[PDB]
């Protein structure tokens, strides 16, 4: 809804909009183009991968990195807004992209 | 009161014996009988050196020996080229397995021995006739740029020039001759010349390539940059001091069958054969020994699997060049729940190497390797060498296409006796989490295994072996509580290397 | 018939050729055993594997 | 030094036992006692046969 | 060790980590104060699978 | 700078710096084609040019 409703204004003035979260696979993609993105921002879907920092652990018999909001209280530390996680290894982009 | 101080190493020979157990009282079962691994400790020692400084020189056979004792298992999820290639590379051997034709292993061992070279024998050639489309599909093919080219495309032919990656990197014109797009003016070295001198020679000019050439001009071999960067590169390089190849394994079975195919593995520049066998002492196995020593005198031969002193006896003297240690230890293996017969592989690995350590004939300890842990108690037992096949799987190098299950990165890894590898099952099928690639896993179990030595205060694993079977290198069981108590514990959570 | 086939080949592991042969050869101590400590019985089952899957 | 492979067989005589327990060492409890299947192994020995003879 | 005395001689000083006889003794010659024993028995520790080296703590 | 038609402002070695020193710059940069320049300068009168091959085996 957000992306329709603020792109079918944007349009008419040619600014062109970035769909920036919520997005995990290639139908996410085509749906937030659909509703009128012109572009796809991924963080979780690319963290993991071999180009993004920084090193790897293991967990529950998982290759893992770690992964987490910008709004954190670990990154705020160089009220919190987002969480600490971590996201499984996907391999390079060079292939996934 | 106390004793002083300054008394307390003379006081210790008071006692009867050193702290700890003699690996001679470990296994003398009793009372406790048939352990394993996980089952005992090496008490740590006297450090007065850095771990950099620990030799991990192993014997691989009688007349092979390797920088490290990593040998990967012949298993078709394990071993295949790229596994065999860079266990070398890294100081080990790789074992091709023979679960394929024996045309298909054959080319597996010709590309680990042809992978490094010093004189490259038969270099790929191109006739000045061909087209840039040729050269490209040469490149992808076999596949690198570098091509002498030779007036009948033969690599005897009459050197006339060479053609390069830049060369043919940016021609928009397919169609172009090699003979328009080569390098006329090419420095050659002269036929008789040795593998030093041409070297020098090839790193004066620093150009790709150094064709050697007779009086009349054809082509007779050719040198590699890329050789010397390999060499420099790994150091440690299980290679023939020779013809500076990789070493190369490669298991077969003990049929008539396989006569033909240890034929075509040994024309392929074979330096090791391993006979394939959950039961090595056999009639079969034993026939087969005699016949390749009479056949192929130069080709080292690694009898098993055996797990007893009568086993190991039969064989060495049937002439194994070395034993494979193990049955039923296997990660993926059920020969003991299927068979009712087997070992564990802590004793099994004592009792054969301590009859075979006698006549010189170096032991791998196969199955059961999970950890550095388990390297360094093997060789503490006797091993020359440990075989590892699981530890691998799931590695670049590891022949598997990488598929994802339960959120987690996996390959397949099985048994060789399983149904699914054959087409009475001995393994079975499953997967193994990814590791990445063993260019940074061998030097961890590299480094690991030296640390450890220092810990029990040994400068190499020759040392290692000699303080162990003179009562130095001391032992303690560990009951049930003390190998949890020795593992991680009492967390709530826990996340080695990278 | 698996469990049958099963039986021949540990008897030609062991090295007998008849069940008769193999409690002969048990009784005069010809045929050789090894207890198993916990560790060797996990070590001589599946272990260290993330999943797996004998007959059919 | 080492010894000659082919003193392998004649060297096993030296041995006050064969490797591994007899099935009486094994049920000798002791120490330890009150086993089952599970405790315990069948160690390998000499194939000269193919499984298909097993009677 | 042996610095520490000289230099610092009102310091006490505990040696280790240790779990044999023979460490102990050595340790004590070199005028070890007090003893830290331990190797791999450690909760967060795996000294023992990663050396092969180690004993249970009792 | 990980791709460029034509290089600003190149990094450049002098003539008299040792192997040691480029070798440490193709760690840092991390390249091995560098130019070399009387006063060391990117500006510099050019003088020749060290490469990869240059130093392998040296
Ligand atoms: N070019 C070439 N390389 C070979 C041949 N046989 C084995 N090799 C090996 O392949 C490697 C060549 O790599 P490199 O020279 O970088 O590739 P190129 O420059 O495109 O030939 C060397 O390590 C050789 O030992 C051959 O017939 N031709
Ligand atoms: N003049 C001369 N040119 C050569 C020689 N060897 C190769 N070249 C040419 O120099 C260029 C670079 O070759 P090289 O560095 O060997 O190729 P690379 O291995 O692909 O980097 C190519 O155009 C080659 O044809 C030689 O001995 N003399
Ligand atoms: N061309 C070539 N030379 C080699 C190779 N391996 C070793 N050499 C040469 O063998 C000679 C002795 O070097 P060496 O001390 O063995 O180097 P290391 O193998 O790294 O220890 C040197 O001339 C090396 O360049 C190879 O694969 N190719
Ligand atoms: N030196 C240099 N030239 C480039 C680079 N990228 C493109 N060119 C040149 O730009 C010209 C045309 O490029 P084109 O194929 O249209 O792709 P584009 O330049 O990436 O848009 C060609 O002559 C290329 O060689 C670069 O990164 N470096
Ligand atoms: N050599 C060099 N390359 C640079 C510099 N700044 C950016 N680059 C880029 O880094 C890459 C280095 O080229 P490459 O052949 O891979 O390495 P080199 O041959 O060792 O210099 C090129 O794509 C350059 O455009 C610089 O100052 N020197
Ligand atoms: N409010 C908030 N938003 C965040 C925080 N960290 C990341 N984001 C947003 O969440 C997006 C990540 O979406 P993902 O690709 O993980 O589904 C980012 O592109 C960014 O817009 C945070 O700490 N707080
Ligand atoms: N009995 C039996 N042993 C196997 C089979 N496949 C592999 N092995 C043994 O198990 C070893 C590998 O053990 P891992 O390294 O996975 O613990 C190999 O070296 C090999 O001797 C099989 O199908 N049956
Ligand atoms: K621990
Ligand atoms: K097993």
């Amino acid at each position: 809804t957000a992306v329709y409703n603020v792109t079918q204004f944007a349009n008419q003035f040619g600014v062109p909009c970035i769909a920036d979260g919520g997005v995990q696979n290639i139908g996410h993609i085509t749906k937030a183009i659909a509703l009128g993105a012109s572009t796809v921002m991924m963080g979780g879907m690319l963290a993991g991968t071999t180009e993004s920092p920084g090193e790897y652990f293991f967990r529950d018999g998982k290759r893992l990195k770690t992964y987490r909001g910008m709004g954190s209280i670990d990154a705020m530390q160089k009220v919190a807004q987002g969480v600490t996680g971590s996201v499984i290894d996907k391999g390079s982009i060079k292939k996934y992209i | 009161t106390y004793r002083d101080a300054a008394t307390a190493l003379e006081h210790l020979a008071t006692y009867a014996e050193k702290d700890g157990l003699s690996v001679e009282q470990l296994m003398d079962s009793k009372t406790r009988g048939g352990l394993t691994y996980n089952d005992f400790l090496v008490l740590p020692g006297k450090i007065d050196f850095p771990s950099s400084e620990v030799v991990l020189s192993s014997r691989l056979t009688k007349k092979i020996t390797l920088n490290a004792p990593f040998v990967s298992s012949p298993m078709d999820t394990v071993t295949e080229a790229d596994m065999a290639i860079h266990m070398a590379l890294l100081g080990g051997i790789g074992i091709i397995h023979h679960n394929c034709t024996a045309e298909e292993q054959a080319e597996m061992v010709r590309r680990v021995k042809k992978y490094e070279n010093g004189f490259i024998n038969a270099p790929v050639v191109v006739g000045p006739d061909a087209t840039v489309a040729d050269v490209r599909r040469m490149k992808n093919e076999f596949g690198f740029a570098g091509f002498p080219v030779t007036d009948d495309g033969k690599p005897t032919g009459k050197l006339q020039g060479i053609i390069t990656s830049r060369d043919i990197q940016f021609v928009e014109d397919e169609t172009l001759l090699v003979s328009e797009i080569m390098t006329k003016d090419v420095i050659t070295g002269k036929q008789g010349i040795n593998l030093e001198e041409a070297n020098q020679i090839l790193k004066n000019t620093k150009k790709g390539k150094l064709p050697i050439v007779d009086e009349a001009g054809c082509l007779v071999s050719m040198l590699s940059r890329t050789d010397l960067m390999k060499n420099q590169s790994y150091p440690l390089a299980s290679k023939s001091a020779d013809t500076k190849q990789l070493l190369c394994g490669a298991a077969i079975g003990t049929i008539d069958a396989d006569r033909q195919r240890l034929a075509m593995l040994v024309e392929a520049g074979l330096d090791v054969v391993v006979l394939d066998s959950s039961q090595g002492n056999s009639v079969f196995q034993i026939n087969m020994i005699k016949w390749i020593k009479e056949t192929f005198p130069d080709l080292q031969v690694i009898a098993g699997n055996v797990v007893t002193r009568e086993q190991a006896a039969s064989l060495i003297h049937a002439g194994a060049d070395g034993l494979r240690i193990g049955m039923g230890s296997g990660s993926i293996c059920i020969t003991q729940e299927v068979m009712a017969c087997g070992r564990p592989q802590g004793t099994a690995v004592y009792n054969v190497t301590q009859f075979a350590n006698q006549f010189g004939v170096p032991c791998i300890a196969d199955g059961g390797v999970q950890n550095i842990g388990h390297i360094t108690k093997a060789i503490a037992l006797g091993a020359s060498t440990v075989m590892m096949g699981g530890m691998l799987a799931g590695t670049t190098e590891s022949p598997g296409e990488y598929f994802f299950r339960d959120g987690k990165r996996l390959k397949t890894y099985r048994g060789m006796g399983s149904i699914d590898a054959m087409q009475v099952a001995q393994g079975v099928t499953g997967s193994v989490i990814d590791k990445g690639s063993i260019k940074k896993y061998i030097p961890y179990l590299y480094n690991g295994l030296q640390h450890s030595c220092q810990d029990i205060g040994v400068r190499s694993l020759v040392e290692f072996r000699e303080k162990v079977d003179s009562g130095s290198v001391r032992f303690e069981f560990r009951t049930p509580s003390a190998q949890l108590e020795g593992g991680v514990h009492n967390l709530h959570s826990y996340e080695l290397f990278d």
